[PDB]
């Protein structure tokens, strides 16, 4: 049980995977805030 | 609307320093989140 407390305080590699791929999702839709899609500009405004 | 640009949100005190010539400042994801104002030259966070 002592080295169990080594190897970690010096692996998540599961847990660390699903947390990047749904931020790198959710940044990909923001991103898309900003495309013409074949459009003038991206802005309602404009 | 700060000389072009043009949006809606509350505007706060802030306490970040701008380059002097930069005149507003991007998020990650690319979204305007501060401003300078012109006449006084001080800059002003933009929260929803
Ligand atoms: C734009 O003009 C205004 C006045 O129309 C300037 O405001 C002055 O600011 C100084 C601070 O250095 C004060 O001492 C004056 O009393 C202000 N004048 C008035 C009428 O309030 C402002 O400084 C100008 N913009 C810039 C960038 O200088």
């Amino acid at each position: 049980i002592g080295k169990i407390q080594d190897s970690l305080s010096s692996a998540l590699g599961k847990l660390q995977d699903v947390v990047n791929h749904n931020a790198q999702a959710l940044n990909t839709l923001v991103k898309q805030l900003s495309s013409k899609f074949g459009a003038i500009s991206s802005v309602l405004n404009d | 609307n700060f000389n072009g640009l043009t949006g809606t949100g509350v505007l706060t005190e802030s306490n970040k320093k701008f380059l002097p010539f930069q005149q507003f400042g991007r998020d990650i994801a690319d979204t305007t989140d501060a401003v300078r104002d012109p006449q006084t030259l001080e800059i002003l966070d933009i929260t929803p």
